[PDB]
């Protein structure tokens, strides 16, 4: 229970504009932070039996597992390089906190327990923690209402008013996998939740979890889920989960069956015998139909939310959420683009404001036109028979 | 017919259409991210928690238990004692990954508690015994023992009636009741296989053994077994079985085999041939040219079909248990017993609810009963309905039959 | 390349296919993590087709790793804490085959 | 590299600036016409790259020079006029005004808008820059303001005229330029403004939005902006100047949610009933009717709070009473005390008792004739602590609402300098609670009088300091700081050392709350104290004068008392000041909160127990988890008072909030702490402060949109919060009775609606969070998260509501409290 | 492993099982419920009709139809196999009283329609896969009042009371509870339109269901409009 690791993130300047407002508020913001950094500065401008301890303490420290503590005062530790020693305990360390496997300590002459670096998180799956938090919040995904319905009521409901569930008994959904066409906002809708959520978010790519050894893969998929049950709550984004977690036929390499141990792994975890912690599970797919049923199956993945190509309202939407920024002029209407039963994602249609940007930097304008935007779609999308039908 | 922006077309067009605050803006934006990372730098690392103890029970002059005891004995093996020559006994160790060594006593005040293999201490420059240690107890085969009992019993497993009969028959009866066996001279099964599709009470079964039982009980972390270092997983098997057998009555739960060994076939997999070999191993172990003991094994898995038939053979898993998918009356008990904690109304059909969802697992209507809660919540009632039980199971199971009218 | 004053990296065929095990999406991440240090970057990634195109269903007849190199890539173009200052120019032969997703 | 109409283009250029080169003094004012139209073709067109202004580049020195050396008349400010647009885009002595001064001054707006932009911020700039002096020098660029608002106000520019205009520092012009299409984004831009500028520019935009307002009618704006400036004269003239009498009794309404009350005479055209909306004699009506439009009221003991069922001596009984109170408060049922009664005013331990028939007060709040009835057969007891403890039970129940007549005056005067310092130390302390926002003259007149005489301890000294604050917050009552002062300079080094001496500042801030510069003179008459006794009163009052104020410099003086090393109770207070001068604008608490983050980690003591009062305070019954997962990771502290203090401000950032992961949170604390009575305590104390009139009170001292500082709240937040500064010796022994100073604050959090009669009126409204997706410098927030209920509803922090139907226009533009819906003419 | 022994209806499995023949007779399950009680008076039929939406006229649903003045059908499966299979009961009944001049009885007719519905891929009768239709023929002969299930296997028998469809398993068992050989026709109704409204997600009134009656006097009745509202008043 270490706690929350959140993601500091500075106040948001309402007025877009360029303007006085946003200059007094980016002006307070400014003028806080000097004030922290001389409070520190003052702080440390105006400031033994513990030191001569680690002095006392080796040097240079080594890091050995620990294994079959005996007595007392005497252990079995190992040196990481498999050979391994009845070493002795001094009376700095804990005691009563040591347990098999776990990383102690030892001095690097004498090999006495001394510490026990409770703090053993591989960097693998310390770089894959979120510190900072993506500056999209949900008033930069237009439309997909119920999407954000449903994600709110299954990683932030439960944490904000935990007592509609209590009420009534009911456990909320645990896991949650967005899937849709190549760009609608399957990772908007894990950077707004980052963004606006307390939780630790960890983010992870499927095609991260595989490593080049044998049982390193799952070694690595059951570090990343005691990190995120440690802290708690949390959240885990799995993106593009079908990188692993695809069907489970029966292989004939050894690649392939051990990244399907990987999955495995995954599995237990996600639903395994134990238990699981207040740890919420969010993936994200282009093809859902290719993933394993195991992985799919509603103990593990409880919501399944797809995000299709935007209709006429969530289109107009995407435009004036891209174009607020935009100093768009007074001839363009964005209904034309609209109406156009063309398949446009929100990558799409922020691909035409875009390029409509930089048609009218090519003509020396400032302000972008309709023309432009006609320009733009035209030239932005890349990619039944006539009369077979009808 | 498109020019090239100039130098003029740059310099005015970041000075014409402009904001008289917007270079202010762009400063102070600056300015904050500047200073947040001056921030950050100073107040930067925390003290990562080294395992101190709380002053006054610290005990200075350790630096003498530093200096005095200060061997830091490493462990060997004596794995012969030469003959023991009768005198001189120059016996054998077998330091792990350093060497071999002959060696002998000293100050042991007990030269005959020695034995072979007892793990004896050996100290560094000369490599004379100085204590004996207990034997070796491999830590991650120690916790792989569940300590604590999961609270699900049997009773929340609806719609298992046949399997867990035949479940808890093979695990408990020849545990608690060896007098029919024995009366009827039949042995009873060592072995099951429990398979079915994905959700269906594979592991909610496994978790109400392990909670009834009163025997050893052995969760194995399918990814445990699987290592670098090749014989490792075997090792790890060997030793598993190896406790198992010391213990009185032991019940292994392998979950999710399908990880550890599927067919033999390598062709290409020469280098998952580890995987096969503690597969291998773990065979030999379940039924081989030795007894096995008071051990009993169950197997959960999706997929047995792509498991070893040497596996498979019931001479290991000899009680081959199916999940099917529940029937009606199943369905139904699954609903009683998902919703018996939710805050309903007093008149719902969970009998139709059954019938609504064919074809369903216990998670999917384990799901239905959530999504059913959540409907009702998203409407600021606290009373969940017969028609959010409806819109639960028309989201859950599904997401025209006109011509099956 | 010869006219950038940005740092010009390039990979180009299947530099980032290696028989072992989720050894091209490290390669990837390693590649983007120099851009990000040698920011402002500009990657040339030459016939992209034989690392990323149309994915085949996981079975016995599918480059599943392959696969897996190319969502690497993915993510690393356009996923959590987009790219700062790298530019990417992939060229390719035959478009048709591309995944949609790239 | 250009084009051949560019380069023929460069070439006139060229030819006309090299004949305005030759000395033909004849041929001048032919091309000066010539280029002037070049110039102006280009700029008033859509062209972002202006081709006359990018080839002319290399002649700006030369046109300088052809402009100071051609004789003086029509031809030299006809070419000032190219030199100044032409320096519009090279710059850095700034002279396109420089020499549109000397110029033809034609319409200011046949050079573009961007021409009209860059001279505005010019105009600034030079205005800025000007000292008092060259008055002469000053008038020029006032006709190029009043060129400039009228055009920025036809061309959607509002945000830059404002801007241009507080920058000048003359917001007096808007009036003459505004239109009814122009009063809401003028207004709403100036009113964001007013929270980030300092003084006197703070008071000047609120000044300039309230005439805006006023211009066009729209009284209850002005009216808002009226009670931000606390200035009671102002609020007359807008409650007087009214013809509308439903709009009056919707501006009663929001006096009485706020602290004021406007004493009318016999001349408005319904005295009686407004009069009666302004003394919230309907409040105990309409909350008993909320109550019951959720089915709430069923009184529920401790134990349904504690919840120690599922998963006694002398202090958890206390605690059993403050919870039982905090919990029923204004419903005036109960089921310990009222029904059985007698068992729980009594076991209570002696002193404890105090609190526990106070409790009372709390359960009968606003309720002023059953508390009259229930506290009357308590009110008569052999021991003093009952007797005690029933003034102040009156003194709550009439707390908040301005009976006609004065029952807390009357039972609590005839008990004011009693010979007893606990009957003194229950009926002052109700006093100050009961008229907190009154100021009338009458009680401090019989207040002030028993701060000095020999049979007065530290203890009733200070809470009569308390209470002549709270009757007078905000006033600069000037027998009140008088008397404060002779109390605080008749007193030794020792005797001014009890921790009881907080409050005779804390009345002196109370008394300046808010009014922030005028206190020097208090810092000034001040400078006599003891040393130790200085710091803390210069502190307290300091911070006390800019409550709410956001300023920075103030911030800033505060965290250099904290750097300091004291091996020091000023510097506690310094916390709990960055938190006060800080509650208002959002941007100031969000960073507030990492100085305190800060302060935690690199903290003495002293002021390391500061810190969980100032996160209490910056969020009032706003439970966000930044600040709870901050206060339970220390909650768990080594130090007692920085648990306790940690305890205490997870139950007020949690107040009246029913938070289901705090009431966790609180249940596995009281585990936790289960072997320590004074832990215990504590934690069971914010159980009661989760429940708070269960989930129908808040304690923020912020109601209208977030943006009127309630007084009256912020006086109690900080009698608790400052007598938490010693929880020891104040609160966790004999002055536990502080607490209900808190009952200044809690104020119903409901949405309830009436039709043009004082009669409710259930209408559909839409409740979600404060949300906006543009702000555009001016445009309003709309509600995102929409969730359709039928009012009368319960709004919870950041939970504004619209109307989800047409078919009512509300007189004012807040449905927060009580609303008078007018039915539309048009439709629905 | 049903992989290579479910694609044809001509191909036992291991077990000696038609996995297509199961297969019809699990498309059976997705027809809307309906129940036949068979008494001393007479044979009643009780089916939920199943409107998707309006603006279809009911009288497009033919879940009960007639087969000569004396036998009455209710069915569940597929309506085109409905359809076929009616249509075969129709054409024997009246080919019957053509030759013979006399009614077919209730078990004559069934015995027909399972004849023509065993010729899956029988190659001398065309159709191809067994007809995912079940059938309860309720009518009146000599032999008293009598009512017969048939199913895509083609094999019939008679009930004293059935349920077919989508809600059969969950309503045999209240048939079973609550019928009893000494039940007057009144009370068959009563009791079928009890089980239909437990065994119904919606509510039972007026539309949505079909109620029809054989009795040893008057022809094959469907209860109409005003008949249907009068027992849904007191079910
Ligand atoms: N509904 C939306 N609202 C706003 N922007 C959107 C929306 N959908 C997509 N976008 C835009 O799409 C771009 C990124 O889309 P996003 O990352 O959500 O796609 P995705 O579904 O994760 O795609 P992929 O499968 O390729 O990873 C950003 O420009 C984002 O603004
Ligand atoms: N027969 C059942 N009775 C009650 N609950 C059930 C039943 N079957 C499944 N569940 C519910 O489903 C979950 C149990 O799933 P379980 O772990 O048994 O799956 P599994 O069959 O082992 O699946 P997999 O191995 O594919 O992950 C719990 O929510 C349990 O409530
Ligand atoms: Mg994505
Ligand atoms: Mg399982």
């Amino acid at each position: 229970t270490k706690g929350p690791d959140a993601a500091s993130k500075l106040p948001l300047v309402t007025p877009h504009t360029q303007c006085r407002l946003k200059l007094l508020k980016l002006e307070r913001i400014k003028d806080y932070l000097l004030m922290e950094e001389e409070f520190i500065r003052n702080q440390e401008q105006m400031k033994e039996e513990r030191s001569k301890v680690d002095d006392l303490r080796g040097t240079p420290m080594s890091v050995g597992t620990l294994e079959e503590i005996i007595d007392d005062n005497h252990a079995i530790v190992s040196t990481s390089v498999g050979s391994e020693h009845y070493v002795s305990i001094l009376s700095f360390v804990d005691k009563d906190l040591l347990e098999p496997g776990c990383s102690v300590l030892l001095n690097h002459k004498v090999h006495a327990v001394i510490g026990v670096l409770m703090d053993d998180t591989d960097p693998l799956v310390t770089v894959m923690k979120v510190e900072k938090a993506p500056q999209e919040t949900y008033a930069d995904i237009g439309g997909l209402d119920n999407q954000i319905q449903e994600i709110k009521e299954s990683v932030e409901l439960p944490l904000t008013h935990p007592e509609y569930y209590e009420e009534m008994g009911i456990k909320p959904p645990k896991g949650v996998i967005l899937y849709g066409p190549p760009g609608t906002g399957k990772t908007l809708l894990a950077k707004a939740v980052a963004n606006q959520t307390s939780a630790t978010f960890l983010r992870v790519v499927g095609s991260e979890l595989i490593q080049k050894y044998l049982g390193d893969g799952p070694k690595l998929v059951r570090e990343l889920f005691r990190v995120a049950e440690e802290h708690a709550p949390s959240i885990v984004f799995i993106d593009e989960i079908d990188a692993i977690g695809t069907k489970r036929y029966d292989s004939n390499s050894g690649g392939e069956r051990e990244i399907q141990r990987t999955m495995l792994e995954l599995l237990n975890q996600l639903d395994g015998f134990d238990s699981r912690g207040d740890v919420k599970v969010i993936m994200a797919t282009n093809r859902i139909e290719t993933l394993d049923p195991a992985l799919i199956r509603p103990g593990r993945i409880d919501r399944k939310i797809e995000f299709p190509l935007p209709d006429e309202k969530t289109k107009k939407r995407i435009f004036q959420i891209h174009t607020s920024r935009m100093t768009l002029a007074d001839d363009v209407t964005l209904d034309d683009l609209i109406m156009a039963k063309d398949d446009l994602s929100g990558a799409d249609i922020k691909a035409i404001c875009t390029e409509a940007g930089l048609m009218a930097l090519r003509e020396r304008r400032m302000k972008v036109t309709n023309e432009d935007f006609k320009k733009s779609k035209e030239n932005v999308l890349y990619k039944t028979p006539e009369g077979l039908y009808l | 017919p498109i020019r090239a922006l100039d130098e003029g077309d740059i310099a005015l067009l970041k000075t014409y259409g402009q904001s008289t605050y917007s270079r202010q803006i762009k400063q102070v934006e600056d300015d904050i991210q500047q200073l947040l990372k001056k921030i950050n730098e100073l107040t930067g690392i925390k003290e990562s928690d080294t395992g101190l103890a709380p002053p006054a029970l610290w005990d200075l002059a350790a630096d003498k238990q530093t200096l005095q005891s200060e061997q830091p004995l490493q462990v060997a093996r004596c794995t012969k004692i030469i003959n023991a020559d009768s005198e001189d006994p120059k016996y054998i160790i077998n330091v792990k990954q350093f060497a071999k060594f002959v060696v002998d006593l000293s100050d042991q005040v007990a030269p005959t508690d020695i034995e072979e293999g007892m793990r004896v201490g050996v100290d560094r420059n000369k490599y004379q015994i100085h204590i004996p240690l207990p034997p070796k107890i491999d830590p991650t085969v120690t916790m792989m023992q569940v300590e604590e009992k999961p609270d699900v019993t049997y009773s929340d497993v609806g719609g298992c009636k046949e399997q867990i009969e035949k479940l808890r028959e093979v695990v408990e009866t020849p545990l608690l009741h060896p007098e029919r066996f024995v009366n009827l001279g039949i042995e009873p099964p060592k072995g099951v296989l429990l398979f079915g599709p994905p959700g269906t009470g594979k592991t909610l079964c496994a978790r109400a053994v392990a909670n009834r039982t009163d025997a050893c009980f052995i969760r194995v972390i399918g990814s445990e077994l699987v290592q670098k270092y090749v014989g490792e997983g075997a090792r790890m098997v060997r030793e598993l079985f190896e406790m198992a057998r010391t213990k009185k009555a032991c019940l292994i739960f392998f979950d999710e085999i399908d990880a550890i060994g599927g067919a033999r076939f390598d062709d290409g997999a020469g280098g998952d041939n580890e995987v096969q070999r503690t597969m291998l191993e773990l065979i030999n172990q379940l039924d081989g040219f030795d007894p096995r003991g008071n051990i009993k094994v169950l197997m959960a898995t999706n997929r047995p079909d792509t498991l070893d038939p040497a596996l498979m053979r019931p001479g290991r898993l000899d009680r081959k248990i199916e999940f099917s998918l529940p029937d009606l009356e199943g369905r139904t008990h699954i609903f009683k017993i998902h919703a018996r904690s939710m805050s309903v109304e007093r008149d719902i059909r969970f009998e139709l609810l059954a019938r609504l969802c064919p074809n369903s697992t216990g998670a999917e209507i384990r799901s239905v009963c959530t999504e059913a809660g959540m409907f009702a919540i998203r409407a600021r009632r606290k009373i969940a309905t017969e028609k959010d039980f409806l819109e639960a199971v028309n989201k859950v199971i599904k997401s025209r039959y006109m011509t099956y009218n | 390349a010869h006219h950038t004053d940005c740092t010009f990296i390039r990979v180009s065929g299947s530099e980032l296919v290696q028989k072992f095990i989720g050894e091209g999406a490290r390669m990837v991440r390693e590649l983007f993590v120099m851009a990000r240090e040698h920011a402002p970057s500009i990657i040339f990634m030459d016939e992209i087709d034989s690392i990323g195109s149309s994915r085949l269903e996981g079975g016995s007849g599918g480059d599943s790793e392959v696969q897996r190199t190319m969502l690497e890539l993915l993510n690393q173009l356009d996923g959590f804490e987009a790219t700062k200052n790298i530019k990417v120019i992939m060229a390719t032969n035959r478009i048709d085959i591309l995944d949609s997703a790239l | 590299e250009l084009s051949e109409e560019d380069k023929q283009l460069q070439d006139e250029l060229e030819m006309l600036v090299e004949r305005l080169g030759e000395k033909d003094t004849s041929l001048y004012r032919p091309a000066l016409e010539e280029l002037r139209r070049q110039i102006r073709s280009s700029t008033t067109s859509m062209t972002s790259v202006p081709k006359p202004l990018k080839f002319l580049r290399p002649h700006y020195g030369k046109l300088k020079e052809i402009y100071e050396n051609m004789a003086p008349g029509e031809n030299k400010r006809f070419a000032a006029d190219i030199i100044s647009v032409l320096a519009m885009t090279m710059s850095g002595e700034r002279e396109c005004l420089k020499y549109r001064l000397v110029g033809s001054q034609e319409e200011l707006a046949s050079w573009g808008h961007e021409y009209v932009r860059h001279l505005a911020g010019e105009v600034a700039k030079e205005w800025q820059e000007l000292d008092d002096a060259e008055k002469v020098q000053r008038e020029p660029l006032l006709t190029l303001v009043k060129e400039i608002v009228p055009y920025n106000m036809a061309h959607n520019a509002e945000h830059e005229a404002c801007d241009l205009l507080m920058e000048i520092e003359q917001v007096d012009m808007l009036e003459k330029d505004i239109d009814e299409n122009a009063y809401a984004k003028v207004c709403l831009y100036l009113t964001s403004c007013v929270n980030y500028v300092p003084e006197p520019e703070n008071s000047a935009l609120l000044r300039c939005a309230l005439g805006v307002f006023r211009k066009f009618s729209r009284f209850p704006e002005a009216l808002r902006l009226a009670l931000m400036l606390n200035d009671m004269e102002l609020v007359e003239d807008i409650f007087t100047s009214c013809k509308d009498v439903v709009v009056q009794k919707q501006m009663a309404f929001m006096l009485g949610r706020h602290g004021v009350f406007l004493e009318l005479s016999e001349d408005v055209e319904e005295y009686e009933d407004l009069t009666e909306i302004m003394s919230n004699v309907q409040l105990n009506s309409n909350f008993l009717a909320l109550a019951r439009e959720l089915d709430i009221m069923e009184p529920k003991v401790p134990d349904d709070i504690y919840k120690t069922h599922l998963e006694d001596s002398a202090r958890m009984n206390l605690a059993s009473s403050f919870v039982n109170g905090f919990v029923n408060a204004a419903f005036g049922q109960d089921k310990l005390l009222t029904d059985d009664g007698n068992k729980w005013l009594y076991k209570n331990k002696d002193h404890g008792m105090l609190s526990a028939a106070a409790s009372l007060g709390m359960i009968l709040l606003w309720d002023v004739d059953g508390g009259l009835t229930q506290i009357d057969k308590y009110l008569y007891s052999s021991e003093d602590y009952i007797k005690s403890g029933a003034l102040l039970a009156c003194g709550i129940v009439n707390s908040g609402v301005r009976n006609e007549c004065d029952p807390a005056l009357a039972l609590l005067s005839d008990y004011v300098l009693h010979n007893s310092n606990t009957m003194r130390l229950g009926s002052i302390f109700g006093l100050g609670l009961a008229y907190a926002g009154s100021n009338r003259e009458d009680v401090l007149t019989l207040l002030l009088p028993v701060m000095g005489d020999s049979k007065s301890s530290m203890e009733v000294a200070g809470v009569t300091a308390l209470a002549c604050g709270m009757i007078a917050v905000g006033s600069c009552n000037g027998d009140v700081t008088s008397t404060i002062l002779q109390t605080i300079m008749e007193k030794s080094e020792t005797e001014l050392k009890d921790t009881y001496a907080r409050w005779l500042p804390l009345g002196l801030g109370l008394n300046h709350l808010g009014k922030g510069e005028a206190i020097e003179a208090i810092l000034a008459a001040l400078e006599v104290v003891s040393e130790p006794f200085r710091s803390f009163a210069n502190t307290l009052v300091d911070v006390c004068a800019y409550a709410g104020s956001g300023n920075v410099l103030k911030v800033q003086q505060l965290l250099h008392i904290c750097s300091e090393h004291f091996d020091g109770a000023h510097q506690g207070v310094a916390v709990l000041g960055i938190a006060l001068i800080a509650m208002g604008e959002e941007i100031g608490a969000e960073m507030a909160l990492r100085t305190f983050g800060h302060l935690l980690r690199y903290g003495e003591p002293t002021l390391r127990r500061a810190v969980p009062l100032a996160l209490a305070l910056i969020s009032v019954s706003n439970p966000r988890l930044n600040i709870l997962d901050t206060l339970s990771k220390f909650s768990h502290d080594a130090d007692p008072e920085v648990s306790y203090n940690s305890i205490f401000a997870m139950g007020m950032v949690g107040s009246g909030t029913n938070n289901a992961r705090l009431a966790a949170m609180l249940r596995q604390l009281a585990q936790y702490h289960a072997k320590d009575p004074n832990n215990l305590f504590m934690v069971r104390l914010a159980q009661g402060l989760t429940h708070l009139g269960k989930g129908t009170l808040t304690l923020c001292p912020y109601h209208s949109d977030r943006q009127l500082m309630s007084q009256v709240a912020v006086a109690g937040l900080l009698t608790v919060l400052v007598s938490f500064l010693d929880v020891r010796n104040i609160i966790l022994g004999k002055s536990h009775y502080v607490l209900y100073g808190l009952v200044a604050a809690m104020q119903p959090r409901m949405l309830v609606t009436f039709d043009e009669e004082l009669r409710p009126l259930p209408v559909s409204v839409r409740v979600g969070q404060a949300v906006d997706v543009v702000g555009q410098a001016g445009k309003p927030k709309t509600i995102t998260g929409f969730q359709t209920h039928t009012t009368p509803v319960l709004l919870a922090h950041g939970e504004r509501a619209e109307l989800a139907t047409e078919e009512f226009l509300p007189v004012t533009p807040i449905l927060e409290g009580f609303v008078i819906l007018r039915k539309n003419p048009n439709y629905d | 492993t049903r992989s290579e022994y479910d694609r044809g209806v001509n191909t036992f499995s291991p077990e000696g099982r038609l996995f297509q023949v199961e297969y019809a007779i699990e498309a059976i399950k997705l027809g809307s419920t309906a129940i036949g009680i068979q008494t001393s008076e007479g044979v009643c039929l009780a089916v939920e009709k199943r409107i998707t939406s309006p603006l279809m006229e009911p009288s497009s649903i033919e879940k009960i139809v007639e087969i000569d003045a004396h036998i009455g059908c209710a069915m569940s499966g597929l309506i085109a196999d409905a359809k076929t299979l009616i249509d075969k009961a129709r054409v024997e009944t009246q080919n019957h009283w053509f030759t013979y001049n006399e009614t077919m009885t209730v078990e004559s007719v069934t015995q027909a329609v399972s004849n023509l519905a065993l010729q899956f891929g029988e190659e001398d009768a065309a159709m191809s896969r067994p007809f995912g239709v079940a059938l309860l023929f309720g009518g009146v002969d000599e032999k008293g009042p009598q009512l017969f299930h048939m199913d895509p296997s083609g094999t019939f028998v008679q009930c004293d009371a059935r349920a077919i469809g989508s809600a059969s398993e969950g309503a045999q068992s209240s048939l079973q509870e609550v019928y009893h050989k000494s039940m007057t026709l009144k009370e068959a109704i009563k009791s079928s339109l009890i089980i239909l409204k437990q065994v119904m997600e919606e509510k039972l009134n007026a539309t949505n269901i079909e109620l029809a009656t054989v009795q040893p006097g008057q022809n094959f009745h469907m209860f109409t409009k005003e008949e249907l509202e009068e027992v849904i008043k007191d079910i």
